[PDB]
RNA sequence: GAGCUACCUAAAAACAAUUUUAUGAAUCAACUCGUCUAUGUGGCAAAAUAGUGAGAAGAUUUUUAGGUAGAGGUGAAAAGCCU
RNA sequence: UCUCCAGGCAUACGCGUAUAACAACUCGGAUAACCAUUGUUAGUUAAUCAGAAUAGGCAAUAAUCACACUAUAAAUUACCUAUAACUUCUCUGUUAACCCAACACCGGAAUGCCUAAAGGAAAGAUCCAAAAAGAUAAAAGGAACUCGGCAAACAAGAACC
């Protein structure tokens, strides 16, 4: 999720869970030629 | 005492710490081993000369290799030359070599 | 010699000489920012 | 009796025909160079941007790409076609595993993240050295051979062409350059060439894969740096041929991580790609030490074999080099192709409990023994 | 305001070939400089071009980052330099 | 395809979409073709290239192929002792004919490799007037030119204040 605070994690802390996700992505047609397995996406800049 | 310690008095200090007496030269028993022509390896000089050349020049893609590389290379290469004698003397399979091992005593 | 090219760009030099952190280091530099904020400048510092 | 002038293109004109005529001019200076150093110097002195090929690579399906860059057909199995106390070898190899994992006492490294790959290096280093001294009496060649530890093998070649897409050079035709830089964990070099695995001009129905996209789409990146052709030693070294290479796969590519990433089908693919790239460079570099290049293709097939291990599992590969004519010009009418033979990975042992190795498999050891037993004819 | 320039600090670079020797030596490139003449003079250029020249292992040249600020700084003193 | 010319390819710094395709033909290129212009759409993919635990103890012996060899300007975290942790790949740079000089400026611009296999085009068409600029040749003479051998030369040697 973006524009939200992630709880600071220290040794032994819980897992970080996002129940509702603010990330929205779109599948785009490649500009150049890509292998048949490869797929292109446009994703928010804060997504890893 | 560790590897990078350099004794100011050299051998004299080392002898005192270890309570040992120094005799110049190797033991006569060891010397006579290679004096026998039977121990002489085939193409001994030519192979050794190649080992020196390989360690100094031919092993790397660089023009002039550095000591941090050829100094280990020469010794291991020489040991392999001395290890070929398993063709003549068996029972040299009853030994093995390890690398970078720790010794210590008090 | 030909003049006019006294500017040899360098981002490290620029941000060190005229940057936000540099301006706030001394009280006179803080007043540089205060003037520009009062004037309404879109760029307070490099 | 009319001496008509030869119908050839001009040397100095600005055309494609006149450029291909200035290409044969320098290419002829290689043909006419007496020494092999001059030939390799001429062929590599001019640096241009080239794809860097990594034998150990995390890219998907890199094995197929390396076949295309190399013109190699991959055949599953081994190439078509003396008891020496296997138990004695079994004891010695078992001792090596126990010695490093248990008995040896060293200063442990500063990074937890490197303690495992250092264990694998020491055992595979010991195993290779011991198997080279117990098998030496049976195979005298190993006695005079050279054993290299982490020495560099380099091959640089041209294959294919493209149109430069942008800039002042848009539309120009440029070759696709590749270079392989490799540091095999261990390798054995002999001064006499091994026998072939199949006759030159051997023909098989299999077809080398054809890649629609550029090498870039597979993560593969270009750089411009010194072009080098190296076999493990310089041309002056008498030991100018290759017997076997031993490769240790990095932890990043080992079985558990790949399965986690969901690329389970790539576990074997990692082994294949390393062999094709590692052996193609090494067999190719030997050929150019003998004076053979793209315009003087090899007369003798060049052979080498390698064993690839991830520290526990072992796989064995054999390579035969038939073609150095890979460029668009020199590959115009080439029926030859290069061949690589490989097998699935098999465990050599399972675990060490107490001071005994558990699960040791003799079958894999024989394959290592057979590879180390091959000799020149 | 020292991204130019003057000087400095720290960390880095470059110097082929030839002869002397053992070098702020010689011939001469790269590189640095700018002697003499012509062109140019709102010019290609708010100081250049083309030739010709001086140095070219050193008090050499170059790169990067830092320092010294106007009642001042820097100066192998030209009252030079400090956009 | 031909004729001719001879600093090109990378990286650093810098620049910031000038990248590529299409469509346009107003503005921009000192003119056209065509686009470097306008609009629209695309693009640069990295565990290797590049960027971003604590406390003590202790160091005489350059470099130059480092041997010989002398020298003078005197010259580059390691290794140990204890403590602590006990399997990891995310993030960011990646296009181009590009930057500093008001300009698509004959200027300025570090390094590695190489010297033509890479990169380029001096002439829009015509005409051959003067004056002007540049290159080449010179009968006989050879500084008589000129403030002065300036400039040039099939010369570039010698000496003296
Ligand atoms: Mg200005
Ligand atoms: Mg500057
Ligand atoms: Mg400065
Ligand atoms: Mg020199
Ligand atoms: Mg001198
Ligand atoms: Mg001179
Ligand atoms: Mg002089
Ligand atoms: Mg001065
Ligand atoms: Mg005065
Ligand atoms: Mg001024
Ligand atoms: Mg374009
Ligand atoms: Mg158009
Ligand atoms: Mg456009
Ligand atoms: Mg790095
Ligand atoms: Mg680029
Ligand atoms: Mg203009
Ligand atoms: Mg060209
Ligand atoms: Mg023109
Ligand atoms: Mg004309
Ligand atoms: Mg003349
Ligand atoms: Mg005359
Ligand atoms: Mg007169
Ligand atoms: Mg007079
Ligand atoms: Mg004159």
């Amino acid at each position: 999720a973006r524009n939200v605070l992630y709880p600071l994690y220290q040794l032994g802390g819980p897992q970080l869970r996002v129940f509702r996700t603010n990330f929205f992505i779109q599948l785009v047609r490649p500009g150049t030629a890509q292998p048949e397995d490869t797929v292109q996406f446009r994703i928010p800049m804060e997504m890893t | 005492f560790h590897q990078r310690c350099r004794l100011l008095e050299g051998m004299k200090q080392a002898l005192w710490l270890t309570k040992t007496k120094l005799i110049e030269g190797l033991p006569k028993k060891v010397l006579s081993l290679v004096d026998d022509p039977a121990n002489h390896i085939e193409n001994q000089e030519q192979r050794v000369l190649d080992i020196i050349s390989h360690a100094r020049l031919w092993h790397s893609t660089e023009d002039i290799p550095k000591r941090e590389t050829y100094c280990p290379l020469i010794v291991d290469s020489l040991i392999q030359l001395c290890k070929s004698q398993i063709l003549k003397h068996p029972s040299l399979a009853r030994r093995t070599s390890a690398q970078n091992c720790t010794l210590a005593t008090t | 010699r030909a003049r006019g090219n006294e500017y040899q760009p360098s981002n490290i030099k620029r941000k060190h000489k005229h940057g936000w952190v540099r301006r706030l280091s001394t009280p006179a530099g803080v007043q540089v920012i205060l003037r520009r904020m009062l004037k309404g400048r879109k760029s307070l510092s490099h | 009796v009319a001496r008509y002038p030869p119908i050839v293109a001009s040397m100095t004109a600005d055309s494609k025909a006149a450029r291909q005529r200035r290409v044969q001019r320098w290419q002829a200076t290689v043909h006419a160079a007496p020494s092999v150093d001059e030939k390799i110097r001429i062929l590599t002195k001019m640096q241009f941007k080239k794809y860097v090929v990594h034998p150990q690579i995390s890219a998907l399906n890199a094995d197929r790409w390396y076949q295309s860059f190399t013109k190699t057909v991959f055949v599953s199995g081994l190439p078509p076609a003396p008891s020496l106390d296997l138990a004695a070898l079994r004891a010695a190899v078992c001792d090596c595993i126990l010695q490093e994992q248990v008995y040896v006492r060293r200063r442990r490294p500063r990074s937890l993240f490197d303690r495992r790959q250092a264990l694998a290096s020491s055992i595979l280093d010991q195993v290779v050295r011991t198997l080279v001294n117990l098998l030496a009496p049976l195979n005298p060649v190993l006695s005079t051979a050279a054993l290299d530890c982490k020495r560099s093998v380099d091959f640089y070649w041209l294959r294919g062409e493209e149109r430069i897409p942008a800039g002042h050079r848009k539309g120009h035709i440029d070759a696709l350059r590749y270079q392989i830089n490799d540091k095999p964990h261990n390798q054995i070099r002999i001064s006499k060439q091994l026998p072939e695995f199949v006759p030159l001009d051997y023909s098989i129905p299999t077809e080398i894969p054809v890649m629609k996209c550029k090498p870039d789409k597979l993560p593969l990146f270009r750089r411009q740096y010194e072009n080098s052709i190296f076999t493990g030693s310089k041309t002056a070294d008498p030991c100018c041929y290759g017997h076997t290479q031993f490769h240790l796969i990095p932890d990043r590519l080992k079985r558990e991580r790949l399965i986690r990433q969901n690329q389970a089908e790539q576990v074997e693919a990692v082994f294949r790609a390393n062999a094709i790239a590692s052996l193609f460079a090494w067999t190719g570099a030997q050929a150019m030490y003998q004076g053979f290049w793209s315009e003087a293709d090899v007369t003798r097939p060049f052979v080498s074999q390698a064993v690839i291990t991830d520290g526990k599992y072992f796989s064995f590969f054999c390579y035969q080099l038939n073609t150095l004519a890979l460029t668009v010009q020199a590959d115009q009418n080439n029926p030859r192709k290069n061949l690589c033979w490989g097998s699935q990975s098999q465990p050599l042992y399972e675990t060490v409990e107490d001071n005994d190795v558990k699960g040791f498999d003799d079958g894999t050891l024989l394959q290592i023994v057979h590879f180390l037993l091959n000799k020149p004819r």
